[PDB]
């Protein structure tokens, strides 16, 4: 019966290790450097083991993760970019070298991973209540005649 | 090279507050996380705490949670620890460790790539204290080393196997500690060679099993070797003390 204005859907896959990090205001790489779920929020996150469809023996390089960042991404902040990351002194002119690693890294999946390393399809549904009329409503049956 | 100088140790009466410092030098410290680790005299390593390069990642030991404060400054390249309500079990040898960042989803990795000299803090002048709460952090199934203790002569090959209770993927660290001397890093990720490592030192790992081979032993290569894990609130292994037979 609660009808809201807007809804946003995000979908991806991560490792089964970090499942506990998905919560409003957590400490960890995923909780800050990809998305931070706000401490107050309407909506939530659903995750389920999409291992056998998204894990390859040779390494499912199709699924990749943006890894490095100097800052924590705020709630409803989107950072999608393609830049090589500098850690020690220099970004090593866009190669693989001494202490110079690339954030957009493929996971290197293996279905031979244990239960902890079983990747999860992770989706977040986000509610937005704006001054506009709430049109994304739920059905109004109506009863019989 | 990175020089890590620690200060603040000595003998103190328990119960008051103390400050420990680790000053960093050698390169851009702002991009690297700093960490405290503990040494109980005559036994294995225990982790203390860790602070990220930006300070976003805060990690405290369960025993010291809620009473000890960490801080850092990337302009002067320093890490500070402020401790209160001291008890005699806190007497130890502390080490500050620089960041050795890794690349998987769970976050950055702080380990022993750049060492501090380690400083002794002895809060033992009054009566001893302890508690009856063991919890489950010390009873966890330790990564089994086969053999647990290996005493071999120079010249032959030594094999040490670290078998882990839970799946640690590829993140296991192989470490060397010279008795009375600054400990030395051996193997990143337990599977690839560290830079400048001679051919006689080799290691491999996948899942829960790791093998370390040291061919053609030398009289100076007897030390304490560690296989170390990093799942959540990372702890150290029991260590293997390889000395002369």
């Amino acid at each position: 019966d609660l009808c809201f204005t807007n809804v946003y859907a995000d979908s991806f896959v991560i490792r089964g290790n970090e499942v506990s990090q998905i919560a409003p205001g957590q400490t960890g790489n995923i909780a800050d450097y990809n998305y931070k779920l706000p401490d107050d929020f309407t909506g939530c996150v659903i995750a389920w083991n999409s291992n056998k469809l998204d894990s390859k023996v040779g390494g499912n390089y199709n699924y990749r993760y943006r890894l490095f960042r100097k800052s924590n991404l705020k709630p409803f902040e989107r950072d999608i970019s393609t830049e090589i990351y500098q850690a020690g002194n220099k970004p090593c002119n866009g190669v693989a070298g001494v202490n110079c690693y690339f954030p957009l890294q493929s996971y290197g999946f293996r279905p031979t991973y244990g239960v902890g390393h079983q990747p999860y399809r992770v989706v977040v549904l986000s509610f937005e209540l704006l001054h506009a009329p709430a049109t994304v409503c739920g059905p109004k049956k109506s009863t019989n005649l | 090279e990175v020089q890590l100088v620690e200060s603040g140790g000595g003998l103190v009466q328990p119960g008051w507050s103390l400050r420990l410092s680790c000053v960093v030098s050698g390169l851009k410290f702002d991009d690297f996380a700093m960490h405290w680790v503990r040494q109980v005299p005559g036994k294995g390593l225990e982790w203390v705490s860790g602070l990220n390069w930006n300070g976003d990642n805060v990690a405290f030991a369960d025993s010291v949670k809620g009473r000890f404060t960490i801080s850092r400054d990337n302009a002067e390249n320093s890490l500070y620890l402020q401790m209160n309500n001291l008890r005699p079990e806190d007497t130890a040898f502390y080490y500050c460790a620089k960041d050795s960042y890794y690349d998987i989803l769970t976050g950055y990795s702080g380990a022993f790539d750049m060492w501090g000299q380690g400083t002794m803090v002895t809060v033992s002048s009054g009566g001893g204290g302890s508690g009856g709460g063991g919890s489950g952090g010390g009873g966890a199934i330790r990564m089994t080393q086969s053999p647990a203790t290996l005493s071999l002569s120079p010249g032959e090959r030594a094999t040490l196997s670290c078998r882990a209770s839970q799946s640690v993927h590829n993140y296991l660290a192989w470490y060397q500690q010279k008795p009375g001397q600054a400990p030395r890093l051996l193997f990143y990720d337990a599977s690839n060679r560290a830079t400048g490592i001679p051919a006689r030192f080799s290691a491999s790992a996948s899942g829960t099993d790791s093998t370390l081979t040291i061919s053609s032993l030398e009289p100076e290569d007897f030390a304490v070797y560690y296989c170390q894990q990093r799942r959540n609130g990372y702890s150290f292994g029991q260590g293997t003390k390889v000395e002369i037979k």
